[PDB]
């Protein structure tokens, strides 16, 4: 009566270690990944439904951990800049500088160490206002992190380009994927297929806007753990890109300073041509249409005649109040208020966002490990696809939404929401009419 | 460590016509075989080397072939040219990797 | 397809059992992780094979045993189980008897082997 | 000798098959390297054993199957193959049919096991 | 009809990881190896031939990588000498010094750090000319690597003796070996046997001459990737050793200087007795016979009446123009022109080679990691077996050859040329008359 | 109990053989140590299974062979060995013949498989 069957096609929810694969000096060491399958297979499961939950998906946690650990390993061999924690004697840059950019750059000089222990050298360099603090309340200044953390120079040969990786299941596991074009992140998913590896995902880091991800295939999607709870984020995925063009219109020079045997510091040298403010342009008509689509869908949760208003972010550190990104190797902090300034009532041009630049970066919102971004010579221009927003509710007929930042995890759960990891359990039994 | 077996030990003929001598190696010697003709009273003379090449001290009358571990010698016409004992010699010892270790089989007496 | 039979009924699915069987074996970040994963995959494989060995089903995808169905585990008819149900549904229906059945299978095999020795000694 | 049969003909070599079988299992520099090598050696062993399981040849050095020789794979005579050829030469002669034969062996075993269950259910 | 056979004696070319074994504070950590088999077996393969290629042998690559990595691990716990990058005030040593050695040693003094952060000490030591550069074009000098690399003192307790190791295959693999006494590195090899482990190989490092390897059993062997291509090296293996006797006839003292808590630097102290030039002696008659044998074999590739000439090396750094070696713990750079000075026409005494000594060593031709060799007290004498040469063609009836250096890989492929790694593939099928 | 049969006689102990069989598979300090231990445990398991395969006892806890007892190994009576002695005592009594018996078992199995092929070829 009891018949034992091996190879039974059943599974259970499971948490395991995933490995990366890559389709082939990068900060994320993507060369360390397993080469991908040039033609991966996908199997449709007929008559199979499954329950998914993107808010409890541990694939997000592994991606978060791998990214931070790789980032830290990439700085391990790079030169430390601790000899720079000196008193800087410093004044402003006033040569051909545009107003409202005036006061942003400073010309500082100091006594730096050199190749021999017995010698000192006088050097000078330019710094951005956001990287220094005044101590002598020319005036004495110090680098902003000298009383809290060590500063490590990023290696100039290492790229920050967000080259995508694929996550792949180990033997004994499978990754289930949703195909439902309207899936909102939780509950039954009527159309499921299996893959061994995920689509390539770019480890892009941003705050208020998501700059280079996937677009919704059909309708604009609004996803949240609750919607109702004002303590939760709302992730909005666009079904069309919004093009954004960013620039740093200052032709800079770069020079190296030897600070000890085998070690050098890269300093901003001087500026060729006039000094101008960094900025980003967003097409105006596209932005307007894009919000109109978002509002029509937000209203489904708030009421047919509910008014929706957008407002800018709350006060706080640039890292949480501005739109930040790494592009061309520079770290931009842009003012987004020009994008969130409207009230939506029931029934060519551009928006220019001014930006600030910082060289001393606390990359993962951790304290004690500061990275110094060496300057880049020449002029930087970037073009990217805005694919979505992170919004919060500002919380009786009007709702107000504000952009905001969030955990790094929220920028990855937006791509991994369709995937689930299960383990295969091949043994099972059933009654039959046979006996040995 | 290469052992050569030679057969028949005694071969004879009427005057006129051919006879053959066979030789079997215990292991392939990759054609490293030499044939010698020893008449009573002297050292052996080399007739054929590397299985089938003549030394030119011998006419086309003496022909042979083979490969691997198995070889033969044919004497095309016997005019009482000799009453020699013919010997099969291995010139390569595959167990050592050299040409410094030789082996001989017993010989064959040819009578005519 | 590896899980292609997931939507098939039990009597239809258990014909493609080798498809899943063939896919069970298949110091830096992404370095040490692979070594650890490989070891655990091997351990899982071996535990399942050891059980088939213990129950007398080694080398088979389908094996009959001599253990009776006790009815209370599932009082469904064979024509209902094999034709109108999938393996996922079945696994849920009798999930809580897994340990009962395995214990019964193990004892039966020990008794069988002892009896075979008594006959070979005759 | 582990590869001592390499120069033997196929019909002579396949009598010493256990000689090779017995030798398949046998954070610093020369530290981590051994751990990685051991794991991979285990995986190789298991993949070969799984195939013998799937084809119904588990536990045997020599097993007959019920799959016909299709001739086009090799149209040599049995007296030529077994007596005048070595396994290295043979492996080269039919190397490109390896995947054909394995697929045929797998399907045959699945059909056999299903039929045995139908008889035990009778 | 189809019969499946398991344990079939066949194999394929393969690349895997080999592990070391050793027959039992050493720089190569040979104690970390697997103990060897006191009586290893070798199996002759009757009727089996195989194709070998020493120029594409990946065993060479693993040996190269293991050696470098072990070398670096051995310096990990050793004291850094960065406090020595100071201005040295320095003069010449003129006390009882032999002419043509005069100017080689210098007496330098400097302000060194000490146990307490508040104190400095005046110390002096002797340096070889090759380890310093003048900066003030007594005169100011600096150590030669202070503008390019960090200097690490080798631990004085660590031995550089080239204790041999054996490479062993993992389960599932076998190492095939050639027995053919005339094998020239490529093509069919008529006599093959199997081993699990290689013979012991000494990790000896040298340039122009190979000082302690294997000898050819019968004839002198000339091996090259091409011979014809003037861009390729020719490796010449002798069938008899040439004895060479090297000495450093200066009785030196050694003193330690404390440079900080738990740290000390080893300095050359002073010289007891007269100061003399380091040198090596090569037996003259043996060298002459040895070249005559090499020439007879070289002519086989160049023509019956072709004239062969030997000439010394081209200009460049000592590391590539001289014969270098590590013996007794000292690093010698010897002038070999006395050995390559002849023309060979168709149809007791000694050669003395003067030598130079360096303490700052860029061991693997890498830049950024410099090792400092602490001095050795007393007098050093070494005797070794020259086993072969690395020659290049200086490229119409005369050929000229020059000694030269090469990759470290060329000193190891000269021992590993006889070995190949293959993997065993135990499954196979064949037609039989049986059916289940 | 895992070693509960240690004090039992041989004829009593060899009824609970699955108890021990089921317990054979079961970069920081206490990190790397577990990974190394897991790999070695797997290797030990596989070496024992390979021997049962080679001797023709795969899948069994108890298997009869066709190798005779040579008497000189132990000249005790069956009623003495099975009823008045434990496995620990027995293991000591014949510990030095272990390699003899294993060699005999291996050759016997090779002869048996070759003969079975000759019959299936008939
Ligand atoms: C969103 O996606 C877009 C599109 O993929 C991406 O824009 C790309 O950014 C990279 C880096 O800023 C650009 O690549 C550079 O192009 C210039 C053109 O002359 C080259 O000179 C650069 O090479 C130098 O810098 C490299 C830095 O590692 C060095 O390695 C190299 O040796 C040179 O020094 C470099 O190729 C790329 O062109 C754009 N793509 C387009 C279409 O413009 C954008 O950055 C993404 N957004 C975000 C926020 O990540
Ligand atoms: C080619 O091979 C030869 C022969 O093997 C090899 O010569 C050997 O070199 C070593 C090291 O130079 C010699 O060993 C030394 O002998 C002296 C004799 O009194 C000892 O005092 C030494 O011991 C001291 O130094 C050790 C260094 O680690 C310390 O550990 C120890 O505590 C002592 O301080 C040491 O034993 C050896 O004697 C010679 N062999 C002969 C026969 O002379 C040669 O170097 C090789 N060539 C190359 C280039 O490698
Ligand atoms: C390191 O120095 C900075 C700069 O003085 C300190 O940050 C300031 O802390 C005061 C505390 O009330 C704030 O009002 C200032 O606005 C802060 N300055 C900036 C630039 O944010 C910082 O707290 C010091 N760190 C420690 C550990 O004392
Ligand atoms: C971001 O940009 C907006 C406008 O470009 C800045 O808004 C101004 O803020 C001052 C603060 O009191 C107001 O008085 C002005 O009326 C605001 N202008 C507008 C058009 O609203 C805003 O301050 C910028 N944010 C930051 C952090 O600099
Ligand atoms: C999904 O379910 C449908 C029916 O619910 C299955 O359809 C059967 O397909 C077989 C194919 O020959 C037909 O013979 C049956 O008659 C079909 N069922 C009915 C009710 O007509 C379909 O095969 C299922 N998918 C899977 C993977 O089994
Ligand atoms: C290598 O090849 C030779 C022949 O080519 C094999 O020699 C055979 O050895 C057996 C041993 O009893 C003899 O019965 C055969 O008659 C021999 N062959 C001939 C043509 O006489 C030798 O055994 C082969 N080596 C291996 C390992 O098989
Ligand atoms: C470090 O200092 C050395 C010594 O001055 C530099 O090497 C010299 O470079 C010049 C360049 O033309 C050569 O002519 C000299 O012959 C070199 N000297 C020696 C001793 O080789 C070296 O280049 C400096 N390193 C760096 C990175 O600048
Ligand atoms: C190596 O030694 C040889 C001779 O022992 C040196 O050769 C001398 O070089 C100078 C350079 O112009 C010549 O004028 C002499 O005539 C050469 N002498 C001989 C006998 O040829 C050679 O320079 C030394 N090499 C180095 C790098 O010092
Ligand atoms: C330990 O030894 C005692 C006797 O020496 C064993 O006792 C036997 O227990 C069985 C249980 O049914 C009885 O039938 C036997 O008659 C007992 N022996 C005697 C001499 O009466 C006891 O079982 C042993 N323990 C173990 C684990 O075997
Ligand atoms: C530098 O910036 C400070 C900021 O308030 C300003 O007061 C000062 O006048 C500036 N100096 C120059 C030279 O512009
Ligand atoms: C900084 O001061 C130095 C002093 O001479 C001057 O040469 C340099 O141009 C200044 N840099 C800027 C950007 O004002
Ligand atoms: C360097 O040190 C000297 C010492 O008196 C000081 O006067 C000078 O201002 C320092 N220079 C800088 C740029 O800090
Ligand atoms: C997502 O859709 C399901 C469909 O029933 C719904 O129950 C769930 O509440 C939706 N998610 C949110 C955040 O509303
Ligand atoms: C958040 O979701 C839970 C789900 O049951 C719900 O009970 C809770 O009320 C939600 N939060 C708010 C503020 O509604
Ligand atoms: C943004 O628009 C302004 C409008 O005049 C233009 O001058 C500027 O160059 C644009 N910026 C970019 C990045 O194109
Ligand atoms: C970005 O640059 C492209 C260049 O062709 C331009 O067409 C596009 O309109 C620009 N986007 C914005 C927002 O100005
Ligand atoms: C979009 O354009 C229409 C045109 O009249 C305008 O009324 C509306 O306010 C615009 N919306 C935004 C967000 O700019
Ligand atoms: C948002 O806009 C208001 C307008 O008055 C401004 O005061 C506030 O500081 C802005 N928020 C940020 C983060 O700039
Ligand atoms: C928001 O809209 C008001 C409408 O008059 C405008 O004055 C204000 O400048 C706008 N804010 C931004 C940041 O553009
Ligand atoms: C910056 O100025 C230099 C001066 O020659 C010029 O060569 C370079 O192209 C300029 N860079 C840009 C982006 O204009
Ligand atoms: C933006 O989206 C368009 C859609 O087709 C795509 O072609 C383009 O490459 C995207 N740009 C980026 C930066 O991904
Ligand atoms: C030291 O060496 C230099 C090298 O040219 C020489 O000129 C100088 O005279 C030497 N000094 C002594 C004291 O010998
Ligand atoms: C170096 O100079 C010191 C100064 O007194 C002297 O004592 C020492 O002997 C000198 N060393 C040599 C080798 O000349
Ligand atoms: C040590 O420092 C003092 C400071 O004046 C200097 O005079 C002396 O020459 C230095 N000594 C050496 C050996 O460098
Ligand atoms: C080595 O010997 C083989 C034998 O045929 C020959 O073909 C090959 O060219 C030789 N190697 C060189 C470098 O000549
Ligand atoms: C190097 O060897 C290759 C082998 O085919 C040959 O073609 C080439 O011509 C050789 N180089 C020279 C310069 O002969
Ligand atoms: C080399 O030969 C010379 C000849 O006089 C001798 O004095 C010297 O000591 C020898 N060197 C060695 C290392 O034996
Ligand atoms: C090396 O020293 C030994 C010591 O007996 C001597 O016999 C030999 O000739 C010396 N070699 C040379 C090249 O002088
Ligand atoms: C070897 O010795 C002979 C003796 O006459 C001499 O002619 C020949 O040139 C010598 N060769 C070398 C390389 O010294
Ligand atoms: C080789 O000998 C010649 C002889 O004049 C010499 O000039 C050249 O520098 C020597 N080569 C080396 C590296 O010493
Ligand atoms: C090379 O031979 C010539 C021949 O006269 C000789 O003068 C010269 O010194 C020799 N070179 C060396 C380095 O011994
Ligand atoms: C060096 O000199 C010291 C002085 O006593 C002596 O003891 C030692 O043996 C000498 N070393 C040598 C190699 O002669
Ligand atoms: C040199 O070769 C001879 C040859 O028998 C050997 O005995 C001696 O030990 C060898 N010397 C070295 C240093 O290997």
């Amino acid at each position: 009566w009891v018949t034992v069957y091996y190879g039974v096609p059943v599974w259970k929810d499971a948490e395991t270690t995933l490995f990366c694969a890559s389709d082939a000096h990068n900060v994320w060491a993507t060369h360390a990944c397993v080469p991908t399958d040039p033609n991966p297979q996908e199997i449709h499961l007929e008559n199979v439904t499954e329950e998914f939950n993107m808010w409890k998906n541990n694939m997000v946690e592994q991606m978060h951990t791998d990214i931070i650990s790789l980032w830290d390993q990439s700085l391990k061999p790079c030169v430390k800049l601790t000899p720079l924690c000196v008193t800087l004697q410093c004044t402003n840059v006033t040569n051909n500088i545009t107003d409202d950019m005036r006061g942003e750059l400073k010309n500082c000089s100091f006594n730096m160490t050199t190749e021999l222990r017995d010698k000192k050298q006088k050097v000078y360099s330019l710094f951005y206002r956001l990287d220094v603090v005044q101590i002598n309340e020319n005036k004495e200044y110090r680098l902003i992190n000298c009383n809290t953390s060590a500063i490590t120079q990023a290696c100039p040969k290492v790229s920050f380009e967000p080259i995508p990786i694929h996550y792949c299941a180990p033997a004994g596991f499978a990754i289930l994927k949703c195909k439902d074009k309207k899936f909102n992140g939780t509950g039954p998913c009527p159309s499921v297929s299996t893959v061994q590896c995920t689509h390539g995902i770019k480890p892009v880091v941003s705050t208020q806007l998501l700059l280079n991800g996937s677009l919704a295939e059909e309708e604009v999607m609004i996803r949240s753990e609750n919607i109702t709870n004002n303590a939760k984020n709302i992730l909005v995925q666009f079904n069309t890109p919004v093009q954004i063009n960013c620039t740093r219109p200052n032709n800079n020079t770069r020079k190296s300073i030897r600070i000890g045997p085998g070690q050098a510091f890269y300093a901003t040298g001087d500026i060729i041509g006039d000094i101008r403010q960094a900025h980003c342009n967003v097409s105006k008509a596209t932005w307007n249409e894009t919000l109109g689509k978002v509002v029509k869908q937000l209203r489904k949760h708030f009421g047919n005649n509910t008014i929706i208003r957008f407002a800018n972010s709350s006060g706080g550190d640039l890292e949480v109040t501005t739109h930040s990104f790494n592009c061309g190797g520079e770290f931009f902090y842009c003012n987004t208020s020009g994008l969130f300034n409207s009230t939506w009532i029931s029934n060519n041009d551009s928006i220019t966002l001014p930006c600030r630049i910082k060289q001393i970066i606390n990359m993962w919102q951790r304290i004690g490990q500061a990275m110094y971004a060496p300057p880049i010579q020449g002029v930087i221009r970037c073009v990217s696809n805005i694919t979505g927003l992170i919004l919060t509710r500002d919380g009786s007929t009007t709702e107000t939404f504000r952009p905001g930042g969030g955990d790094m995890r929220d920028n990855w759960r937006s791509e991994l929401y369709k995937y689930k990891v299960v383990k295969i359990e091949p043994l099972g039994v059933a009654p039959t009419r046979c006996k040995r | 460590d290469i052992v050569m077996t030679q057969t028949p030990s005694s071969v004879s003929a009427a005057v006129g016509g051919t006879v053959t001598i066979n030789c079997q190696a215990s292991e392939s010697i990759y054609s490293g075989l030499a044939w010698y003709q020893q008449k009573p009273g002297q050292p052996p003379k080399l007739l054929i080397y590397r299985a089938s090449t003549l030394t030119s001290g011998v006419s086309s009358r003496f022909k042979g072939s083979g490969s691997g571990a198995r070889f033969t010698l044919t004497i095309n016409d016997l005019e009482c040219a000799d009453a020699a004992t013919y010997y099969c010699q291995s010139c390569y010892d595959t167990t050592i990797g050299t040409y410094g270790s030789w082996a001989f089989g017993g010989g064959t007496e040819v009578v005519v | 397809g590896f899980l292609g039979a997931a939507g098939s009924t039990m009597g239809a699915a258990s014909m493609t059992l080798t498809v899943q069987a063939r896919n069970l074996l298949s110091l830096t970040v992404w370095g040490i992780k692979q070594l650890q994963a490989r070891v655990l995959a091997v351990e899982r494989y071996l535990r399942d094979q050891q059980l088939l060995g213990i129950w007398g089903c080694s080398g088979k995808l389908i094996c009959c045993t001599n253990v009776p169905w006790n009815s209370s585990w599932s009082n469904r008819n064979l024509s209902e189980i094999w034709d109108n149900m999938t393996w996922l549904q079945w696994d849920k229906e009798i999930s809580n008897y897994t340990q009962i059945i395995y214990g019964l299978l193990e004892e039966s095999q020990n008794q069988q082997e002892k009896n075979e020795q008594d006959l070979l000694a005759l």
